[PDB]
RNA sequence: UCCUUUUGUGCGGCCUCGA
């Protein structure tokens, strides 16, 4: 889910960079070092608003390296998934321990034991699909899924989903 | 076709730079050669190129 | 595209196949004078890296799959101690290889094989069945089981006491002897291979 | 082994009067024994023992 | 990388049920509480976005962005080509994506009417900003299906959910 | 005690453990205390009463270990120290005509990375053997003609123009680490050719 | 091995008819695969009538031999050979031997008999879906792109034709 | 899984294997794996010790 | 069975050097580890220890007279293009010239038909890709003067314009770094702009 | 073909040196 949250980042500038365009120097490193990464404690950072008016402050000389050391307070929009939401996604690869769903930058990985029974994969077709007798779901098709897990690494989330509950699956 | 990513990616190192800019290649002689269209399609999958 | 995807991936299946087929399908060495498909008497010769500290180690495995007589050479392969050495090893009486198998890491082991093979042409060192004789074979020994089999923990326990090198000269016998089953004691690891 | 040098030694591992010496250099060699490492895997005559 | 506006949270001895991310119990965490505070530390509200308003926000800072890199001076592909880092252009075509293919409402006084429609309401002045969005986003078309996908919604029974989902409907394009 | 009524929830009961038995909840991280998958972590995914099933985060596959070999460690930090026959950026040759580097460790598995961009994973026993490269072999030359040793950091011309620090050298490949690049932890393969050094 | 191959398959055991049909998929697959093999067989024994009449009855009793007795393929290369070869006398009385089939196209052989099984769930269940569909006049088009539907890719566009024209039936049985 | 209970079986009756008809009349296999494996697993003959 | 394999010149050079001889062949460049420098010959050892040999025609340039030691040193790794290769021996032959270790990048025998291959748009992406290593990195010049003002031409006329006749201003040039443009008041509304060229340049921001 | 090298104890006691 997106939201709105004031975000802060510890900037260190070289001696070498101390000139007039130091101000828009920094404010296309921020940009750089911060759209598109992911932290496992917020989430995913996709846009920084007003990004070309972010106040960057005085820096600080570090004492016995010289380095300025700046504190840059901005505004960015970010995206979190949560335990037992259910969200939309669509299916990005067909295997036979599971599917694998795209829900924007993240991909979530449910397995054969969070699916149905009627759902059986069937590798003969073409593409590879979990199909039933009034459902189809193959690569690129509409899934609506809840996560149930949430799985945190250094610069990356993984998550996991189940269609077994009612109002899931196909859509 | 090249992709920005192929367009970029695709080095003479590379494996697919065989068919970086291939055109007009049946498809009856395809079978000929199988190591060719599989590398085509793992350079799809890749996101690097497409087929048409 | 999906159907030539199909297409070609079983004809990449019917060439790999056939490309394993070809690898596996080896007798074993006929010794001269003898049936085909009778299992040699083996020597396995081999320093390691051939680097200035390695020795060589021997390993002699008879036709019966029982390894014999593993020796430590303490001296340079380039001298005259190890000729005198090898030539007292092999013209020994419990000892009377078919073959001699020599592989390596690197092309040191070049100068290995000529110094073995020049070794047994000048001495004349003729296979022993205790008429015509016939001089002792001398060839390289493709590794592919042998580097696999150093390291499985089943050789470790069949042979706790050796170090690795004595398994890789058992590894390069058991191949001469039988290439089939040594493919198959691989298991898992025969697919990571070069097929 | 040190730092120094070890050519001014003699077969014995003592050196002799009369010879010119700097700081470090070694003028008493002795050495202790050591259970073999693994080297037994074939180090013809550079095993440390 | 980045640090949050809220700090200190010192080691203490007593432990609390309330720590557990969970959508259906409301327990968003810290940092994801109902109160928030800006730079100057007044009081601030958790600010939740439906894909209509945040497509809408991505789309005009993006333009923005791309603007004024231009020097005053549509296309997602372009725009996202904007962006620097080969990961972040991935990032922002995958999010581009997904809200495209998952647009309920693409047009600027839809979605005006669509989040008046969804604060102003006397029955939403209680509810959590987080089930706003669930509400604006997946796009539900029943109360029994909302409450299903919902849980919170089930214990908020007094909320007229049948019209605003009805209003949501007609609002959303054919 | 956790029950509908409050006032039992506000109390603490000092109960033996010889009565007491874990409670695994569907989407928890656990680590395994002890057994064939000792170490092993993941969520878990089906709670059958006693045996407990959960998809594995090293191996990325379900795992049925019994409930009694199960500790509630919500993250890894699995060292992979002693263990195997390689260090983590170790350039292993895969076979006769295959080399990579390693990316990832793990108790009974390797992620290697292999000269031409594929990953692949491999048990440790399936490895051909570890290339332990003299220092002299491993010196290569950028194109400008410049001497390029392990530890220089150079930077590309060609393609997307990446920098990197080299950590290995295969031939005319280098290996170079990289702080941008999350994807592989740093580690992407060039050529020397298209390489200039800082 | 067998027993693995088949552990997937719903029902194996077919009818008499879904068996002949199965034969002759098998047939037309083999003949579709091995054209090059066949063009050489007829230019280099013209001389010989109806040898691929001859290859059809051989691939034929193959795939009864490996449905109905269960044989493996090195059973069937040693001790079946006579079956996967035809011989005959030249005009010269030379004895002259064709090696109809190789152990390769028996392992094909067995990977054919294991995909026609899909398309018979496949023909099944859409036979039973057009059932259930009921029309008072058997649909022209749907019989003649049926009888000769060979592929799931046609089962698929048959499913969608159905699913399509007969859609109010469709949800009536139940977008 | 067939291989390790016909080793198990041989070793029950006593690790030996006098004729391949024992894998019938011993209920060693069944009638259709037997008659798969009959000619591809073989006893080696002596003629000094089988006189007869 | 079929008898045992035994290995040829290929199989065994492949086994002792892990190299094929299809990736180790003649015309190919690799970097070598000289290790002998003489008058006449040069013995480097490649990465795989493979004892290469480079003669006296193959080291030095037609142009150039001076003596090979001067040239080369024991140590370095350089360049070098492959004449031959004796795969019995393991040993190869070499050559340093530019016109074999540099010229000689298509080694790969792509085919380049016209009916099978897109040559224009691969000349277009090629050109497009030198004009991309055609970009260069710029910036202004910073210097410290009384009458000196990092003003434009137009600028500087202007600010000249409220001062009197015989003031000088003082601005960068637009010919580059080493060049300064010195403006100075002819007339009412009217100006002379004099480019001055500086040698001896300490820095490009220094006088 | 050959060349190829690396590090240090602890704890007390006594006698001294310059303030």
């Amino acid at each position: 889910m997106f939201f709105l949250k004031d975000l802060s980042l510890i900037l260190t500038l070289h001696p070498s960079y101390f000139g007039p365009q130091m101000n828009q120097y920094l404010r296309e490193k921020l940009l750089t070092d911060v759209e598109g990464t992911c932290t496992g404690q917020f989430g995913y950072i996709v846009t920084v608003l007003d990004g070309m008016n972010i106040d960057v402050g005085k820096g600080r000389i570090i004492p016995g390296s010289g380095s300025a050391e700046f504190e840059v307070k901005y505004r960015a929009v970010v995206w979190k998934p949560f335990k037992g939401e259910v969200v939309d996604a669509i299916v990005s690869n067909v295997s036979p321990i599971g599917f694998f769903a795209d829900v924007g930058p993240l991909n979530v990985f449910v397995s054969t034991r969070l699916i149905p029974d009627n759902l059986v994969y069937n590798p003969s077709n073409s593409p590879p699909a979990y199909m039933s007798n009034d459902e189809l779901i193959t690569k690129g098709s509409k899934v609506r899924l809840k996560v149930v897990g949430t799985r945190t690494d250094v610069n990356e989330i993984y998550a996991i989903g189940s269609i077994k509950e009612d109002f899931l699956g196909a859509i | 076709e090249l992709t920005e990513r192929g367009k970029l990616q695709i080095e003479p190192e590379s494996p697919y730079f065989d068919f970086k800019y291939a055109k007009n290649r049946p498809i009856s002689a395809l079978t000929a050669t199988p190591d060719l269209y599989l590398r085509m399609i793992q350079a799809e999958n890749d996101g690097l190129v497409n087929i048409k | 595209k999906e159907s030539i995807r199909r297409d070609c991936e079983r004809v990449l299946y019917f060439q790999v196949k056939n490309s394993f087929t070809k690898k596996i399908d080896q007798a074993p060495y006929q010794p001269p004078t003898y049936a085909k498909g009778t299992i040699p008497r083996v020597l396995t010769l081999s320093f390691g890296e051939g680097n200035r500290g390695d020795a060589v180690l021997g390993v002699f495995m008879d036709d019966s799959g029982d390894v014999k007589s593993q020796i430590k050479f303490d001296e340079d392969f380039q001298s005259r101690d190890f000729s005198d050495s090898l030539t007292r090893y092999i013209k020994s009486n419990n000892i009377n290889p078919d073959i001699i198998g020599i592989s390596g890491f690197n092309i040191h082991t070049k100068k290995l094989f000529d110094k073995v093979n020049e070794l047994v042409n000048e001495e004349r060192l003729t296979i022993e069945y205790d008429s015509d004789k016939h001089l002792i074979r001398v060839i390289y020994v493709n590794d592919e089981t042998a580097r696999l089999y150093q390291h499985s923990s089943k050789s470790s326990a069949e042979y706790p006491n050796r170090p690795q090198l004595a398994k890789y000269c058992i590894g390069l016998a058991k191949y001469i002897q039988s290439p089939l089953l040594e493919y198959l004691a691989l298991d898992e690891s025969m697919y990571s291979l070069h097929i | 082994l040190k730092h120094g040098t070890y050519e001014k030694l003699d077969e014995d591992g003592l050196i002799a009067p009369g010879v010119r010496v700097s700081g470090d250099d070694i003028i008493i060699g002795k050495t202790t024994p050591i259970p073999p490492d693994t080297e037994e895997l074939g180090q013809r005559t550079k095993y440390h023992t | 990388v980045s640090t949050s506006t809220v700090g200190a949270r010192r080691r203490r001895a007593k432990q609390q049920v309330d720590d557990e991310e969970n959508a259906t119990l409301l327990r968003l965490g810290p940092e994801f509480a109902l109160k928030q505070y800006d730079h100057d530390g007044n009081e601030h509200d958790l600010i939740a976005l439906s894909l209509s308003e945040s497509r809408l926000l991505i789309r005009e800072a993006l333009k923005a962005r791309s603007r004024a890199r231009n020097g005053g001076v549509i296309d997602d592909d372009e725009l996202a080509k904007v962006t620097s880092g080969a990961v972040a252009n991935g990032v922002v075509k995958k999010t581009l994506d997904y809200l495209n293919t998952f647009a309920r409402f693409k047009d600027e006084e839809t979605c005006t009417a669509v989040d008046q429609l969804l604060h102003n309401s006397s029955d939403c002045s209680v509810l959590h900003p987080f089930e706003i969005a669930q509400l604006s986003s997946l796009g539900c078309e029943d109360v029994d299906e909302a409450i299903t996908l919902i849980p919170s919604l089930a214990a908020k029974k007094e909320v007229n959910l049948q019209r605003i989902l009805d209003e949501l409907n007609r609002l959303e394009d054919p | 005690l956790h029950s509908d009524d409050d006032t039992i929830n506000s109390e603490t009961v000092e109960i033996p453990t010889s009565d007491l038995r874990k409670i695994f909840n569907v989407g928890d991280h656990v680590r395994v205390i002890h057994g064939k998958h000792t170490d092993d972590t993941g969520l878990i995914v089906e709670v059958n009463g006693d045996k407990v099933e959960f998809i594995s985060n090293q191996t990325k596959r379900t795992v049925i270990v019994f409930s009694n070999y199960l500790i509630k460690s919500t993250d890894s930090t699995v060292s992979i120290n002693e263990s195997g026959r390689f260090e983590l950026h170790d350039l292993v040759q895969v076979n006769s005509d295959l080399v990579g580097i390693v990316i990832r460790a793990q108790k009974d598995s390797f992620d290697v990375l292999c000269s031409d961009g594929k990953l692949l994973s491999l048990p440790p026993v399936s490895i051909y053997s570890k290339l332990n490269l003299n220092p002299n072999q491993q010196i290569a030359i950028d194109s400008n003609g410049v001497e390029v040793k392990v530890g220089d950091t150079v930077r590309e011309f060609t393609g997307e123009r990446r920098q990197g620090t080299i950590l290995h050298v295969y031939r005319n490949f280098l290996f170079l680490r990289s702080r941008e690049i999350v994807e592989n932890q740093g580690v992407f393969v060039t050529s020397s050719n298209r390489v200039k050094t800082i | 091995r067998f027993q693995a191959y088949r552990k997937s398959i719903k029902n194996y055991k077919l009818s008499d008819v879904d068996y002949s049909n199965e034969r002759d998929w098998i047939v037309e697959q083999l003949k579709l695969e091995k054209r090059d093999f066949l063009q050489h067989l007829t230019q280099a024994h013209s001389s010989v009538a109806h040898l691929e009449e001859k290859f059809e009855a051989s691939v034929k009793k193959i795939v009864d031999f490996i449905a109905i007795e269960s044989f493996e393929v090195p059973f069937i290369w040693n001790h079946r050979r006579d079956y996967a070869l035809h011989t005959y006398n030249d005009d010269s009385n030379n004895t002259i031997i064709v090696k109809l089939l190789n152990e390769d196209d028996l392992w094909r052989i067995v990977q054919l008999d294991l995909d026609y099984h899909s398309i018979h769930d496949k023909k099944a269940a859409l036979s039973s879906i057009y059932k259930q569909l009921d029309l008072d006049v058997v649909d022209p088009t749907y019989e003649e792109f049926f009888g000769s539907a060979r592929t799931l890719s046609e089962l698929q566009d048959i499913d969608d034709y159905l699913t399509f024209n007969y859609s109010s039936q469709v949800k009536n049985l139940t977008s | 899984r067939k291989a390790a209970g016909l080793i198990q079986s041989i070793q029950r009756i006593g690790s030996n294997l006098v004729n391949r008809a024992h894998l019938i009349t011993e209920q060693l296999t069944s009638k259709t794996v037997f008659l798969n494996m009959a000619s591809f697993v073989y006893i080696v003959f002596d003629p000094d010790v089988e006189r007869n | 069975r079929r008898d045992f394999h035994i290995l040829n010149e290929a199989e065994i050079f492949q086994l002792l050097t892990r190299e094929t001889v299809d990736s180790f062949r003649k015309g190919m460049v690799i970097p070598v580890y000289v290790r002998k420098v003489e008058s006449s010959y040069m013995s480097v050892s490649t990465q795989s220890l493979i004892a290469g040999n480079i003669q006296r025609q193959d080291i030095l340039e037609p142009n150039d007279r001076r003596d090979p030691r001067e040239v080369y040193s024991v140590g370095q790794t350089v360049r070098a293009c492959i004449l031959d290769v004796d795969y019995y021996n393991f040993k190869c032959q070499l050559s340093l010239l530019r016109q074999f270790t540099e010229n000689q990048v298509a080694g790969l025998n792509v085919n380049r038909n016209p009916k099978f291959w897109d040559i224009e748009s691969e000349n277009r992406d090629r050109q497009e890709e030198i004009d991309k290593q055609r970009e260069e990195s710029r910036e202004s010049r910073v210097i410290k003067h009384p009458f000196f003002h990092n003003m434009k031409s137009k600028e500087a006329e202007d600010y000249l314009a409220a001062r009197p006749v015989g003031d000088v201003v003082i601005r960068p040039s637009s010919k580059g770094s080493n060049h300064i443009t010195i403006s100075w008041k002819v007339a009412p509304q009217l100006y002379q702009h004099i480019d001055v060229l500086e040698e001896n340049k300490d820095d490009a921001n220094a006088i």
